[PDB]
């Protein structure tokens, strides 16, 4: 009846909720024993309600303005409250009155932006409130400190037995046992494998605490949590149920299998949707769920379902916003959704796609959707992140100590960065920063040679290239030469790139190099040095005329290894007979190594197949030796491209063509003898497979 | 035995320069993945050469049963790159008799998985890793493959 | 389970542990982790390794016993015979060996209730014989409740739950508790449902329960908990039976969707990298585990089974099984992709499979199947079986809809699966005399208001899509038309449709078979109308074809043509090869009336849109040569399509609709082609859609004719 | 890390009289066209002379909980359908309502799939599907009704 009668049940029931910072829209249908639904663009609707609506009079007394002065003060400053704290999580209006809504997410705890410096300084600092050590721990066990932050949680949960305040016992009990568990799998997986990925034997945690923390916690269950509380916290704290097992996870993963499975349906029809598409829907729980998690500082974070969650959940977005650019226009498109509102990528979804993602997954992310399309929108934000991360890879790297435990839990959020950072636009002094702290002090075990060159070229694809990176690049160069002077010093690689491919790099933007200090290095080279002379051989053309001279004494004559690399950096141009006969030596070589495997029967695939290119030279008339033709059978490439005539075009693997340069491309439509078999095969692939590099080979050359 | 079929595989790790046999052997999963790929990172040469290729090339692996072992564990307890050996058995569909064994072996191989499961349940064992092989610039590596059934 | 040392006290210890499960006729396989107490993993294929054991492998003492003769005669009589009930069990279960031994299995799948089979005229004949025992009357309300009879399926459930305590059972109470709590959700939603929409949807307001029922449902059990039933009952069954908690909370369809969800990501990551998996692969999984929950949820009689999530589950594994049959049936190898299993399962779609796509999956997803995957180059088994599904399907149909009998609660469950049913035979192999069978049940009993005249059509051209048209198919078609000719008496019907094909389809699939088909009835029935009733003149001009000559001049005497739907259809049957300066005339006023009322709308401007766009087809009629006249160009500006056509020199191609040539014929897209005008642009719209789409009809149009 | 959402409005209505049955709101709304062909007619007779086979099928759906209290009452103690979008558009330029857009269908029929008894108590949304029918006499189905003269 009276105004009053409504504001107070409201208080009753909402104000036990101000000791967590946030609540999540769809977890308030608890609070209100089912009574309402609270959907996640922040309406309401009414279940079963059957009585006076308590609800609607809260948002009919907030749209007015005289009604307001007409309470109490106290109860005025209890309508002060309730207003503050339903302004904090979104909750707006109601669905009858329901106009044009905007939410809004903001994330501001520390550890989600990557801040560790300021966390730092929080660190030694005399706490003053039991909510601050809370904070404390979690800062520690996101920081890598996995030791401490049992303790200072043991002694927040012995300090908070005496207050009237169970939420923060409750949530520090979930953290330890987060905290335990995390500590037993990091220690078995060490113990198992990290004798072998990291070299030697690592083991961070003393004997006495796993024992007294399995001496602590083997008779826990985490079930029963929740029923073991007094009454009281039975009653007020109802929206907490769903954090004491991982059913939550469970509900949300559902949830997101049912969305996902109507926006692929969505998809393949080619319908449109008015209204709440099922994608927003999708994103809004996302950053819900996240900013639950991370203000309240949950540990859950940090665990494998997490990640998974938000992976499905940022891949299905992006897919649905690549199929969203490329719809047929059909005869409705243009009246309703004219100059597409494209789905810009902010800093929060590039630090949540970094963080959360493996190398793999993000190459899965571009083979199926142009990612290069997509807007990259705050950018000063994305730097300053890149910056931090390149600083403190510096730091650790730099000195002594390194924090194995934290290396675990951090490696992977930088290396998905500095992947990603192809994207985006970059400062020059920050392009400096992040190439040094990927170059010099980033590991070479969990990165290799290859893998570094692919990833400086990454980075290179959307930044030009002016000279302090040039320097850098020299440096480094220089580096790894004067390293190269061990007798056991040889060098591996992923893809087989090497520091030749850094030479090119240098050669390509840039063509009148020096680099003094290489020249001074091999000035000074003598003899019996093997090793150094060959390294230095393909590094030829960033060297000096002077050099150069010196260098093409005692230099590595004719082998076939020394020959592919002289005509890889251009100091042969024409082919002389004793190349002919080198490569006849080989193929005869080869040839009895074949006829020796055959007769046991074995089959061998190499890297360093040199059978393929002899063809490529011989179609092309490079050479102009007819003796070729007795070594067909060696292997299928020699025989697709020395007789076209002969092949049988059974073995022809359509996997071939990926590789060819343009112009043999040009070149290979001009024979009659393979235009007929080639154009099937590319229908073929085009027609049952999805690979849109077959369609342009079978579209521009071609056709 | 109405709708089921399946088979088996076996997996052998070895130390490089020493005859010490510490691996798992079963790979229950065991995913094999080949994947050549190239760029534009030859966009512009001097032209009239002859040519390089490249085509990068790399290929994975990962196995999933543990147990590696416990006396070269304890001995290494307190980098030669290793190398694998595979062995798989494939039978003739007109016969169905196991009659070919197949050899596959690795030179050279990196081991690099994700150090952190962090899974909210204990699962039962299995610590799923993956291989990476390493290939140097003197020649063959990567794959030598031998074949049975000499019948 | 630390004094477990004797190999007598580990057979007694194995048999006190599992005895309690002999009342349920199978038990899942990865949840008797639950009964040892997290000690052992039983995985999906049938072996066992240890997890939580620190102790003696009781399970492998027993397993290397299995396996060894000469001891399992080393036992008491009693023991023997308690090992041979384990030995039953763990074969029923399906448990074969241990994995550290485990070779080459093959494991066995099989279902046994009737109520999967859809046997339903055995299923009332059981339900009618007299009752035996208490499982007896647990079966019968299990049928009654899939048969529609909900009424009788509480009353049946609630007399076992009053006599359960007294036979000192403790499944059945469970179980009936359960069904009860079921069988009510789905009467209030029925209910509910009804009130709602079926007003609309069937005409009437249908009231198939009484009122005095729905008080006493909503009276007995205002405030039931279903968490709790578990928890509040005694504790022996809370001791024994630990592995049938997760039928009481809702959890028991989320753990196997989040599962199913892992392994379906797994699986497509693993699609689109190439990679070769050895053992069993992320694949099979699936296809077991969902065996596996079949088996329990229908061998038991559960009533979970006529429920939504269950069906979604069902829907999503078939579906990422078929994507994985479709890839690896294209793909690419250098040497030793092959070498790899080098076999293939291919997907074989069984008859479990068949019933399984069936009974769960609506047209509109078997659609969406359709359009990523192709499901005819898929093999198909036990053409037999799958006959008789499909005839008993039909023979339920014509038995349910020839007599006033009709039981709106059976025809809520029965018609979904009816149609799935019968859109999905087009890829099977069928019979003579089932063929009669379905196309007569398709034909003429089943109801028009859940299939019009428009998509039976459909149905009936893809059922002949992979057979052919005997005589007999003919003749009842035939039967069809004149059962329609008949009822063209009435002075309102209009024969509405949701596809834009009527009668005159039927007799043109007929002829496209079969061409020497002059009628007979509908001869007599043209011979016998007269020129007062004229609304049979359009369904009659419709089929001309199909008439006699004697009729034909009759019709020629009769009819007449005056508008353009009369011109438009002549030329829809051939008649008309050419045109007089009249029909031009007639087009050009109809084309003009269209300016007209084209600056009107322009006026006050709404548009339109108005969809048969026959002057599209006009443009047609221009630019193939049929028409000539010069006064056509006075129209330009209609429709982006017409300007295209008529005068491609002035005309923008932004305005051009890729769609378009989805409805292009062979020869008018070779015409296209073959001009110089317009030419470079449509290659490059097309090239531009082909480059970025999935559609493969645009590919398949810009190689064949373009290039 | 701000969404703009949008809404519609939803309006049935009887023929052969004005019984008005309406939604507020429609969430899920999914339009959907679509146009499929396959190969069809003997071929015979020389010249087809004809290329207008076209199966143009449209599909509706929407959301809500309101069923009209005056009429659903009275038949709880044929005649088509027909429904009448209305929503908004915007000039991009200037961000200001100014075009009002009217869809309208002369012949509907509802086809809801009478399987939907799910698990649990849900937040009611009784989904309703609608097809696009027509007769055989000309035009029907899409009309649409333009605003924004200024």
């Amino acid at each position: 009846t009276k105004d009053d009668e409504v504001i107070d049940y409201i208080y009753g029931k909402i104000s036990p909720l101000f000791a967590l910072q946030y609540i999540r829209k769809i977890d308030l249908k608890h609070v209100f024993e089912y009574d309402y639904h609270f959907e996640v663009n922040g309406t309401v609707v009414r279940h079963k309600n059957k009585g006076f609506g308590y609800m609607e009079r809260f948002f009919e007394l907030k749209e007015s303005c005289d009604e307001r002065s007409k309470l109490s003060k106290k109860q005025y400053e209890r309508f002060n409250a309730l207003f503050n704290f339903f302004e904090k999580n979104g909750v707006i209006c109601m669905a009858k009155d329901a106009g044009t809504l905007n939410t809004s997410i903001e994330i501001n705890s520390l550890a989600y932006h990557g801040k560790y410096d300021v966390m730092k300084k929080f660190i030694e600092e005399q706490s003053v409130s039991i909510e601050d050590d809370y904070k404390k721990a979690f800062f520690l066990a996101c920081l890598g400190r996995w030791e401490e932050s049992y303790d200072l949680y043991s002694n927040i949960i012995l300090n908070s037995i005496d207050e009237s305040n169970g939420c923060v016992y409750y949530l520090s009990q979930i953290n330890r046992y987060r905290i335990y568990q995390s500590i037993t799998q990091a220690v078995t997986q060490f113990n198992g494998l990290g004798l072998l990925t990291f070299g030697r034997h690592y083991k961070p945690f003393t004997d006495e605490f796993l024992a007294r923390i399995e001496r602590e916690m083997t008779n826990f269950n985490i079930d029963d949590l929740f029923n073991g509380m007094p009454f009281e916290f039975q009653k007020k704290y109802k929206i907490l149920e769903f954090l004491s097992d991982n059913q939550f996870l469970y509900d949300d993963t559902v949830k997101l299998f049912e969305l996902t499975n109507k926006v692929r349906s969505e998809m393949s029809e080619g319908s449109y949707s008015f209204g709440m598409s099922s994608d927003i829907v999708v994103l809004l729980r996302l950053y819900d769920n996240l900013r639950f998690l991370y203000e309240n500082c949950l540990w859950s974070v940090s665990f494998h379902e997490f990640h998974q969650y938000i992976r499905n959940s940022m891949s299905l977005l992006i897919e649905k916003a690549e199929y969203e650019r490329t719809r047929d226009i059909d005869e409705l498109g243009f009246s309703f959704f004219g100059k597409k509102s494209g789905f810009f990528m902010e800093y929060y979804d590039f630090v949540n796609i970094s963080r959360h993602f493996k190398i793999d997954d993000i190459k899965n992310l571009e083979r199926s959707c142009s990612i290069d399309k997509i807007r990259f929108g705050e950018q000063e934000k994305i730097e300053e992140y890149l910056v931090g991360i390149a600083e403190e890879i510096t730091k650790q790297f730099s000195a002594n100590g390194m924090n194995v435990v934290f290396y675990t839990q951090f490696i992977s959020e930088a290396k998905a960065a500095l992947y990603f950072a192809k994207y985006v636009k970059l400062s020059e002094e920050g392009l400096g920063k992040i190439v040094k702290a990927l170059l010099f002090y980033f590991p070479e075990r969990d990165l290799d040679i290859g893998k570094r060159y692919v990833w400086l070229e990454r980075l290179t694809k959307c930044n030009e290239l002016p000279k302090s990176i040039i320097s850098i690049i020299d440096d480094f160069l220089v580096l790894q030469a004067e390293k190269h002077i061990d007798q056991n010093y040889s060098e591996v690689s992923s893809n087989g790139l090497y520091s030749r491919d850094y030479g090119a790099l240098i050669k390509h933007f840039e063509k009148n190099f020096i680099s003094k200090r290489l020249s001074e290095i091999t000035l000074c080279l003598t003899q019996d040095k093997q090793k150094q002379i060959d390294f230095l051989f393909k590094l030829l053309p960033l060297l000096s005329t002077n050099a150069k001279s010196h260098l093409l004494s005692f230099k590595s004559v004719e082998n076939i290894n020394d020959l592919m690399n002289g005509i890889r950096i251009g100091l042969i141009d024409e082919f002389t007979p004793e190349h002919e006969e080198l490569i006849i030596e080989y193929l005869e070589t080869r040839k009895v190594n074949y006829i020796v495997e055959k007769e046991k029967g074995i089959q061998t695939f190499s890297s360093n197949d040199y059978m393929s290119t002899f063809g490529i030279w011989y179609f092309l008339e490079e050479i102009n030796n007819s003796k070729m033709e007795e070594f067909i059978g060696m292997d299928d490439q020699y025989d697709f491209f020395v007789d076209p005539e002969n092949f049988d075009y059974k073995k022809f693997i359509p996997s071939w063509l990926k590789n060819y340069n343009d112009k043999l491309l040009g070149k290979i439509a001009g024979n009659k003898h393979m235009k007929h078999h080639v154009i099937e095969v590319l229908k073929e692939r085009v027609k049952n497979s999805n690979d849109k590099r077959y369609l342009e080979i079978l579209m521009n050359y071609f056709i | 035995m109405k709708t089921v079929i399946q088979d088996t595989a076996d997996v052998y790790f070895k130390r490089k320069s020493d005859g010490k046999l510490v691996f798992t052997a079963e790979a229950q999963t065991a995913s094999f993945s080949q994947a050549i790929s190239e760029e534009k990172l030859r966009g512009g040469i001097g032209n009239k050469p002859l040519y390089i290729l490249k085509s990068e090339k790399e290929i994975n692996l990962t196995v999933k049963n543990a147990f590696f072992d416990l006396e070269w564990l304890a001995m290494t307890q307190g980098s030669e790159r290793y190398e694998v050996e595979y062995r798989t058995i494939a039978y003739n569909p007109d016969t169905e008799e196991v009659y070919s064994d197949i050899y596959i072996q690795f030179p050279n191989v990196s081991p690099s998985g994700e150090f952190e499961m962090s899974l909210e349940n204990g699962n039962a064992l299995a610590p799923e890793i993956k291989f990476e092989a390493l290939a140097d610039t003197d020649t063959d590596e990567m794959a030598v493959v031998i074949e049975a059934s000499r019948d």
